[PDB]
């Protein structure tokens, strides 16, 4: 490695790490996602966010 | 080096390397949206054991389904050699609703069936050991079995099942458990004293979409191409001793078919396809003095040797009209499968396919049974006069000949797989053809 | 779940799933031409019998033709272990001819040494099956025997020869049946007292193709990218207890070649790659007193034990230069049947690919010898010096030294395919290059 | 009759498959490709080969990009057929991938045992075994050559073959470790074996040889691969026992896009023995007979299909402390995942999970990245070490939840994660996008 | 298990951990004279146990589960049976001839809202804070003697 | 100090909130954000002989059982706050760790 | 190479500094900026009498 | 057993050889192990066999 080659040193194996922050102070701070129920089956729902006062009658 | 072969150019290679227009030294993947499988447990509706007949409901637990397998905890009620494909034995069948309508079903015989013809090599071996023992396992032997489904969405993920495109509809499976399996609870006709009742769990593997395909597949409508199986089971012309029993059958399938396949078997013993006899693996005991030609050697029930087999021949024809020039059965369990699967089909199983590719996805050619008004398979039988304690005799035959006990093949079970297209919308779906 | 991988997400994603082009879970299957596929016997002209040679004229009852198979009946002239792949030995040799013109040419031996290297696992099995009797047949048996033809469009539909295009020539098939059929009409050399005659039976599968398709195949031109086989068969320089002999092989060939393949044999036992030894499999009566070292256990003949295998080494040069740098006959046999095909070649046979991918249709680099006047196979033979009657010389013994019975290894078979194309126009084809 | 009935029998449910069709399957137009060659070279070793040794080589600047690489050696049998397993495998005890100076990859030999175990099958692996063993009953003294193929990316397909002309200022190495001992080469079991030769070694290297064109677009242009990488730790295994069902959280120390993890307890002390031994047929030295000993495995056996063995009871993987899915038996990442991701068959006492459609397979298809996860875990349940390994009755008719007292002996755990890293090629010099 | 989501597990350990640090008094002693046997019952003799269950929304009014507010999803229970009880199946590691194999049955109070409460939870988004358990087994650095 | 009642030996709590039995918070250590949390164990010695009571019942702080080698298995718990969200008829947890 | 002193059997050092015995900071390594440090012991084998 | 070698950039980080700057020059090292070693290999004139 010589001359301006050494100066491409960032396009090479010089590899950043891909881990940015620790556990403290950020770095796993944007992970968590809601462990909804991802697909419902809306067919015993939808008499009951609609239909509430023939429920109610 | 090398160099003297790319400098060896001439005019006969412009039609491979002028104008090149790939490499093969250059890949490109292609980007992916992102996703993540998880396995989940089903819950069953329904105890289990034997005779038992059972349901899941396909839990909301991801957005698509693919890979669905059942698991079953089994005890030898034997010793090795005593079972074969217990499993595969057990799960009867297999029922696939949606929405109240039927979808598809696979039967156990159907999996055997199958496997025979399009599993092969190690995925053939693997599969073998997912439903039986295959170390010599002694009785009392306790052993969990994985047998995966085979609905069309279970083969690949481009038939994923949008489950969360059906918002208004159930996705069920029904499941069948037979009333008896050899070597487990029963030993022939005889019931096994304290065999213990099988455990039974299904999983299915999910698929989580991440944000933009989640709402596409919950908001837009799709149309999925996929498998259907279609099976009549019926009776066998009973072959005979003395001559050339014949049957005409009615193929009653319908849409266009991917292909047709069968089998003979004695319905005593789960996978028996051929005749049994005298010679190593032909029978219980087979090749010395205790020798039983009344009984597989259960853990071999399987062969190759198409001398036990019990069909001649046989020709498809259609509205009295010849499809194909009539072959021997032999053509059918070998050559066929060579040609469209690539594997090797064991004796007493038959194939035949109007597709160049049958063992794929793509649809590569269908007979459109929907279109015939008289769909027929003429099947021919050996002659069953050879003595099968004698292998001088099962051994020394000729081509149109095979064993006396091949008469105890009954039962034909005909199988037909199609392309039909399921068409999810606004949160519910079925079938676009009937029939 | 699934969902904690999901967010799992981060810069080195980018290259995996950022601006995303495909799913995975949704699948478009190509609409296709209508198509129907339909099995019919074609007729046999000559007289069937061993040693004849018979043909037959392919007749125009579809469109486009690929799987050919020919159907034999043969019975056993013996016992279970006293054939090898008697079908395959059978068919001596078969060719492919369009208005005359030979496209190509398959030998026994080829079908044989083909199957080494490119069948596999329960393809190869079931091939098997369908040539010879794998279940412990007795003498006297009768079977059917199928054997596949592995023209260009016997093995896929890419290539179904457009007989519709060809409205003005004739296409033809012509069978050379052997004289003798180890364990079905001789033992060794020995002929075989009251043996039947074969029955034989060409099957042609038959594409018909829907209105518009077969317009199209019956007017326009069509250039079929084709696979040939050149085949010259040799004398071995005979190696011996005493020495290494080698050899310089002139090798005939022309056009874009994807492969060169060899094998030495023993022109007596069909099959028979490697030397004979008295260990289980590798004679009869291997193993025990009555073993003899001088005929094989046919049923099997052949073997995956290299110390039986008589090539040390070998290169082939180009003009006189290395094309590569010199190999043990074991890299032919077992390394480039690894990096090219993924089977496994039994010992004797060996492979030397000039393309990425030589068992695909696909070309993926040839070596052109129609631009190369020298091109010469060197060959180095093993020592032929260990006792083969005594399982512990050959077991036991070193890399470049073999079984003194393999010196009946004197032939050898140099096989190449290349490429070509199939010209059709005015009803009318031929190849491009002659 | 014959095929053209079929073809005329044509109607509504035929639209989907052949209406407005698309393609054909009888006219394949192949792609024209650049001109190129192969040839094989042979590399210079430096450094000294011997047993326990540490050797290199430089990979020759004979080609313009380089794919397979071979390493020869030529071994002997310092004891007959059965005593060896794999030997040429075992000798290689590792080797790392290095360009310009950086660490790109390593291997060890226990992943080479662990990927063919999950990856090739069929007459694959067979032909790999006739590489690197002896297979046709050999005995002592016997010679043979041994080829082991590596499997970097650039190893597996020209698609990610390396520029090695592009890196103008960098060189590929690759390092190699020789094993201190090779069974039933130089040592047998804990015995060294006197006059035990050393292996010869040789390295080889295949190299493409572009046309012009090519040649100068791959010394100019940058580059980029999506490439492969394989992390690895050793750690001590819980010992589990006849009195209890031993349980483990080991922290998973990985990072990237990882396609699948895999894994395999093993008995340092036997190459490959990743099951107990057990006076079984093939499961020890002299099993079946009056010297069967399970102390000692019948090394050309090591490896076996026999789950009753296997030492994994249950295991489940967590995503900062989240079930990444529902717990399994063991015998679901030896049979099933494997069965549905990968189509082979593996061996009892290994091990895989993928996170991925296709691990097998040069395109991504979902992966798990290791470097957004504070703390992944894989929760090994172990299985009670009850069964007198020296009695069948015990050893075959045993439960679910049991094995060998002689599985304790499997001390080691390697655990090995598959990823995806970016290789770049630029201005001269190799590259990794990411650490 | 809410919507398939796992919410919570507890384990048989965790319901002696928790009540040896949190239930006291007679309500201990009222916990053990529906988990065990207490007033030196002899072999043979026949118990029904009640095991309460300490979720998050078995605890407090205030933390009712508004199955109501959850039209498009299931709520699911799974136990796990132990392989074996002390002094009911197995005695140590011995097996217990003639043991009789557990009754179970699982019940759950509901609450019925009149139509005004009933209406809002149906209709409105709920956060409700609850606990979870989290654990791990571990191998003890075991004193020496 | 923070629960009321008396636990068994060999049970032990830590707690980081005022009322641990509560339903409502009383402080906590939220561990999602913090790197290497550890449980820090020193065990007594092992040297009392357990079949002679008056080994056990008259002896020191740093020692117990020799049968005390028996409790080879440790289980540690953390008892955690969540969210559970409820709406548009479906529910969820805000927090996957 | 670093302290210059002779240190007893059974203490080990491993610098990431050219001279960690001086006050003058002369190369670090940021723990604060690694997730998953380990150090990896192998013993030798305790055979001797 | 350990030698550090005692050329210039093996004493001070000031005269660290400057590789990089070395581009298409190699650095080599020659290490010649003597004929005898007193009490290994050598006990004055005597091999040690």
């Amino acid at each position: 490695l010589s001359g301006e080659a050494a100066a491409m040193y960032g396009d090479v194996v010089v590899q950043k790490t891909t881990r940015a922050c620790r556990k403290s102070e950020g770095g796993f701070k944007d992970v968590n996602t809601e462990l909804w129920g991802t697909s419902p089956y809306l067919g015993r729902g939808d008499g009951e966010v609609y239909n509430m006062p023939a429920s109610n009658q | 080096g090398g160099l003297s072969q790319l400098v060896a150019y001439g005019a006969q290679d412009v039609y491979l390397t002028g104008n090149p227009q790939i490499t093969f030294f250059k890949t490109v993947y292609r980007r992916y949206t992102n996703f993540a499988i998880e396995s989940i447990q089903q819950t069953i509706n329904g105890s289990v054991g034997f005779g038992n007949k059972v349901s899941t409901q396909i839990s909301r637990n991801g957005d698509l389904i693919t890979d669905i397998v059942v698991e079953f905890v089994l005890t030898k009620g034997g010793n090795g050699g005593t079972t074969y494909y217990p499993a595969e034995e057990l799960l009867q069948d297999v029922e696939l609703e949606i929405g109240g309508q039927r979808i598809d079903k696979h039967y156990n015989d159907w999996f055997r069936t199958y496997d025979a013809l399009f599993r092969m090599n190690d995925d053939r071996y693997n599969y073998r050991r997912m439903t039986d023992w295959v170390n010599n396992e002694l009785v009392g032997a306790q052993k969990r079995f994985y047998v995966p489904l085979i609905f069309f969405f279970n083969q690949t993920p481009g038939l994923a099942l949008p489950l969360i495109a059906l918002q208004y509809h159930e996705v069920k499976l029904y499941f069948t458990l037979a009333s008896q399996v050899q070597g487990v609870n029963y030993n022939g006709s005889s019931a096994i004293a304290g065999a213990a009742q099988p455990t039974m769990s299904v999983w299915v593997d999910y698929i989580f979409l991440d944000t933009q395909e989640r709402t596409r597949f919950a908001q837009l409508p799709h149309e999925y191409l996929i498998e259907q199986l279609q099976f009549t089971g019926s009776e066998t012309a009973t072959p005979s001793a003395t001559t050339q029993a014949s049957q005409n059958i009615r193929l009653n399938f319908n849409h266009p078919t991917k292909y047709l396949a069968w089998n003979f078997n004695n319905p005593t013993n789960y996978g028996q396809y051929t005749a049994l006899a005298n010679i190593p693996g032909a029978c219980s005991g087979a090749g010395t003095a205790a020798a039983t030609v009344t009984t597989p050697d259960y853990g071999n029930t399987g062969t190759y040797n198409e001398q036990l087999a019990v069909l001649d021949s046989a020709k498809i024809q259609l509205n009295g009209q010849d499809r194909f020039a009539t072959r021997k059965g032999s053509y059918f369990n070998k050559v066929q499968p060579y040609q469209s699967i690539g594997g090797v089909t064991p004796a007493g199983v038959y194939l035949y396919s109007f597709a160049l590719k049958p063992a794929g996805r793509q649809p590569s050619g269908t007979c459109n049974f929907s279109r015939i008004d008289n769909a027929t398979l003429s099947l021919t039988y050996k002659t069953c006069s050879i003595d099968a304690t004698s292998p001088a005799a099962v051994l020394g035959n000729t081509e149109t000949v095979t064993a006396n006990t091949a008469t105890l093949l009954t039962a034909l079970n005909i199988y037909a797989k199609n392309y039909n297209v399921l068409r999810i919308m606004s949160g519910m779906g079925g079938l676009a053809y009937a029939n």
